[PDB]
């Protein structure tokens, strides 16, 4: 009972995991833009898109996960 | 529709051809030929068994017509030459699926035009031409020349 | 798919205890029998908890095998005045405890809506 | 047969296809001829756009199916399909996997009945690109100048002749199919240049194609005939001979 | 030929005029710049879709 | 038994890992695929394709652990 | 209670890993941006309006995080 | 007894963590080919199918932990 | 008795770690291989033999550490 809910409570801090990642993986991936814009600044816009889609995808896990997060800490 | 035993080296890794065989087999006439011994793949390149069963499948719900020959062509007198208990199983055993032998006969041309392949028996010297649509044969092989100007293989063309 | 898991699911709720009730009523008694068998052996201070569950190996099987050593120990933990109690017994303010005393988890579990028995 | 017709007098071989951008439906339908104000009804009664969404989409819809219904009643779709959904529908409320179960034919059904149903059609790109290579025929007939008569393509009812397609006689595909998915027609075509006309027979029938389950023409043209007249000649063009395409490729006997 | 435009619902300005000179001075700093499409109607929608061996199309 | 029951919980909260290293693998992805893209931007169709096809098999893999997730946490 | 507040606040602390991952993408997307701004310095405004965007995204999971840790922290 | 149980079910969980080292893998191994595409796409068949193979070879460890994970869940 | 059997069992899952870091180094080698073939498509025979026989030593430890798990599980 009390030991459950303990572990659940627990289980939603190990959401934050991704959010480190992300985070990381972030700085790399407009490391590697301002990279790549300079090699090419002729193509700025399609470096650009392709730069923030990739970002949508990687804070779509982080928001997936703490959807796994508040379930099992109420489900 | 011409298939062998082995893959020619101008084919790429996106060709399958050599899995088409047994699949695309939807009618007509089948032709599995083995040359003149000595030929290399006595046993380990003989599919004819497993065709059998993935083309009696066919028959049962149409895939293949039911108006299709498949019979061995095979140029030796006997499939195994050095066990006879292997090739009198062979030999019960396509009789009891059904399936039809000629022997002395071996493959001689291939017209890819109109798809004939030009037969041959040994025995007779009587040759005939024949349509296929479904033809697999095992490479035949060839004596070298310079194993025998040296005077070491006898016969056939093998080492002594 | 949707029909088969929907089906095969209600036929292990109508269904099932023909191969699985076995297992269950085994479960049963052996969920008491290693509960009977902690409190034989089991630290119990002068209030129902299990404070020395590590005291030895055999104490640490046999914390974890019960059902409510978590529940003894976890509502005496739980409950403020209780703890409260043991933080004047470790500065050295101690003394003797009365049958009412003894039972102040058992109040405590009461309230929570818990069936205890022996007040 | 155009199984698809409403009581629009124009363009019958593509009443079907032609998909307009319509709200609803016009008041009249197309003129043949300049008519007079009160030939026509003003402001048309009330609810009409629902009465013509049901005598020009909904009933030449339901023609086409009562039209070609032979070819739906087989023994899958007649008693394995139904009796499957009422297997299922005795214990629909002990859980919602039985409701499933029991619509997943009836939906399996439409959908063999609709694809069923509709017209044949072939693919006439194909067609006339294989005419236009021919000299006979090009040497009266050119694109710029051809025009059609008249059209008739339909399904051939039950199975052929039991020797010159042995295929059709398999019980397993007969508990799917009633009929034979071949089918036979004609092109009338005329020339307004050199003023030819002739009569493209046809017979076509589903093929396999470089692959194992798939079919790879469901319209295959393994008789394709032309009788050629002209002002005063008269010939006869065989593009397609079916005593020499019938040794090469046999039908694909359709399941489901 | 404004009813025209009302009644066939091509309420996109500028749509059925060759040169929408109107849309094109008040894109002068739009993001995007860019004006409708030639007889361009707000209903009409050419999107396709299609399932390839890999996934998303492509 | 009601420790196992914790324990299930838990692993339930390790499933998360690969959601971290996934949102890592991605903007790995897509920064390689701005440099790529800079380098030679006249192919964008076959590097843009292989990206979304890695992408795929990078959450792949999340989701198969999702499943595995809730596996555990029911068996 | 309070040994769920305990677990609620051990949890809290989780919430200083992202914290953690952001100052490394940080440095790593500095890092990029000036070999960036040296192989193409004409546009050294370009290149740092984009590193500062990146470095926002970063915190955006970082704030994200501690809107989490409070919250499951009083909730 | 149950301890030991307890174990097998964490074990179990411990089977994700190649999920998630073969997620981040699997973006790398993708980053190069996007790369590699961009210098030299004239091999685009070659390298495209080297890509698969490799990928294969990681799923292999994946399902190898897996059925490691079931084996000493249940033996 | 029964914790040392645990623990046992424990250090099975260990065994899951290089694997995952073997799943990880493959895609590492497979993309050296594929940037390294396209600056050098001539020699891919000798590129592409070096790679599995690297590919093939990575699973010695592999088979090494579960090795070592089976004996310890039992000796
Ligand atoms: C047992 C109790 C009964 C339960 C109630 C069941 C209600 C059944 C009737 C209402 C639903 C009808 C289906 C509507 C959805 C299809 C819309 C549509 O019409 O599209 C047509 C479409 C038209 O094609 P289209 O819409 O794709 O467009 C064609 C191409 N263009 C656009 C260019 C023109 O045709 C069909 O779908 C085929 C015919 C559909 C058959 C529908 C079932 C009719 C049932 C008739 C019953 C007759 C016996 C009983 C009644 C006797 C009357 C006295
Ligand atoms: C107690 C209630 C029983 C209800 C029965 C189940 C009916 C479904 C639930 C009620 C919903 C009703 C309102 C929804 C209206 C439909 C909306 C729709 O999208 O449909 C468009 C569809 C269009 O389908 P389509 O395939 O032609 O085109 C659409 C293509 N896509 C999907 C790509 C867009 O038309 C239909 O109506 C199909 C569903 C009809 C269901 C008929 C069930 C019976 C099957 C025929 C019986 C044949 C028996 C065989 C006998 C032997 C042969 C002689
Ligand atoms: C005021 C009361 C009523 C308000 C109602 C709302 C009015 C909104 C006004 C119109 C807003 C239009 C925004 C369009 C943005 C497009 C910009 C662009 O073209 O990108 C060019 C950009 C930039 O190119 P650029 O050349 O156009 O601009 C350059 C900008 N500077 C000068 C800074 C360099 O490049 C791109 O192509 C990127 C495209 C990204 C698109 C992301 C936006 C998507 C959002 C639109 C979809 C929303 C659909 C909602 C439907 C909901 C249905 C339920
Ligand atoms: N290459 C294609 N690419 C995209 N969409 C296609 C393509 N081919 C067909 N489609 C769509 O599939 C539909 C059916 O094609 P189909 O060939 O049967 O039309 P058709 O009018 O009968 O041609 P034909 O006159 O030669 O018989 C088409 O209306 C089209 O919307
Ligand atoms: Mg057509």
């Amino acid at each position: 009972m009390l030991l459950v809910k303990a572990v659940k409570v627990l289980v939603m801090g190990g959401c934050m995991l991704p959010i480190a990642f992300g985070a990381l993986g972030t700085g790399v991936l407009f490391a590697g833009f301002n990279v790549a814009l300079s090699r090419n600044p002729e193509e700025t816009e399609s470096l650009f898109n392709n730069t923030l889609m990739g970002f949508a995808l990687i804070e779509t896990f982080i928001f997936m996960s703490i959807g796994l997060g508040f379930f099992v800490l109420f489900a | 529709p011409v298939y062998a035993n082995r893959d020619p080296e101008t084919w790429r890794s996106a060709q399958h051809k050599y899995s088409k065989y047994i699949s695309n087999f939807k009618s007509g006439d089948g032709y599995f030929c083995i040359p003149e011994y000595p030929y290399a793949g006595e046993v380990e390149c003989f599919n004819f068994f497993v065709s059998d069963e993935v083309w009696k499948w066919a028959q049962h719900h149409g895939a293949l017509s039911p108006k299709h020959t498949f019979t061995i062509v095979n140029a030796n007198e006997k499939f195994v030459h050095y066990c006879d208990s292997a090739d009198a199983f062979i030999k019960e055993r396509l009789e009891k699926r059904g399936i039809r032998v000629e022997y002395n006969t071996k493959l001689l041309e291939v017209h890819q035009d109109g798809q004939k392949a030009t037969f041959i028996n040994t025995k007779t010297g009587e040759k005939s031409v024949r349509d296929y649509n479904n033809l697999y044969s095992i490479v035949p092989s060839k004596r070298q020349e310079f194993l025998d100007k040296a005077g070491l293989t006898n016969g056939n063309g093998l080492l002594n | 798919g949707f029909g088969c898991f929907s089906i095969i699911n209600y036929l292990y709720g109508r269904y099932g205890y023909i191969i699985n009730e076995s297992s269950q009523k085994r479960a049963a008694q052996d969920l008491l029998d290693n509960d009977m068998a902690a409190d034989k052996i089991l630290f119990k201070n002068r209030v129902g908890a299990p404070t020395r569950p590590l005291r030895s190996l055999d104490d640490m099987m046999a914390f974890l095998s019960g059902s409510a050593t978590y529940d003894q120990l976890a509502d005496y933990a739980s409950y403020n005045h209780a703890m409260d109690v043991n933080q004047d017994q470790q500065a050295g303010l101690d003394s003797w405890m009365s049958e009412k005393d003894k039972n102040m988890v058992k109040y405590y579990q009461r309230s929570l809506g818990k069936k205890v028995e022996g007040i | 047969q155009m199984g698809f017709s409403s009581d629009n007098p124009y363009n019958k071989r593509w009443e079907y296809k032609w998909k307009h951008s319509y709200y609803t439906y016009p008041r009249d339908y197309e003129h043949t001829e300049v008519r007079k104000p009160q030939d026509s009804k003003d402001v048309p009664p009330i609810y009409f756009a629902y009465y013509k969404d049901f005598v020009d989409r909904w009933l030449p819809g339901m023609n086409m199916w009562w039209q070609r219904r032979h070819r739906i009643f087989d023994k899958f779709n007649v008693y394995f399909l139904p009796g499957m959904s009422l297997f299922f529908y005795q214990f629909a409320d002990l859980a919602l996997g039985f409701k499933i179960m029991a619509a997943f034919p009836l939906f399996l059904a439409y959908t063999r009945i609709r694809d069923k149903t509709l017209d044949p059609d072939f693919k006439e790109t194909y067609l006339r690109d294989m005419i236009y290579q021919n000299p006979e025929i090009t040497k009266y007939f050119n694109e710029e100048t051809i025009h059609v008569l008249d059209y008739e393509f339909e399904y051939l009812p039950g199975y052929l002749c039991p020797e010159k397609f042995p295929e059709y006689q398999n019980k397993t595909w007969q508990f799917f199919n009633t009929d034979t998915a071949q089918a036979e027609g004609f092109f009338k075509f005329g020339d307004v240049e050199s003023g030819a006309t002739m009569t493209l027979k046809f017979k076509t029938m589903p093929i396999p194609g470089k692959f194992r389950y798939q079919v790879g023409e469901p319209f295959y043209f393994y008789d394709l005939r032309a009788e050629i007249k002209c002002d005063g000649v008269y010939k006869e063009v065989v593009l397609v001979d079916e005593k020499e395409s019938l040794k090469k490729i046999r039908p694909f006997l359709f399941l489901i | 030929e404004l009813e025209e435009l009302t009644e066939t619902h091509n309420y996109i300005p500028g749509a059925k005029d060759d040169v929408n000179l109107r849309g094109y001075l008040a894109t002068q700093f739009a993001w995007g710049k860019k004006v409708i499409s030639f007889y361009r109607h707000p209903a009409d929608d050419f999107k396709c879709a299609k399932a390839t061996k890999n996934m998303l199309g492509r």
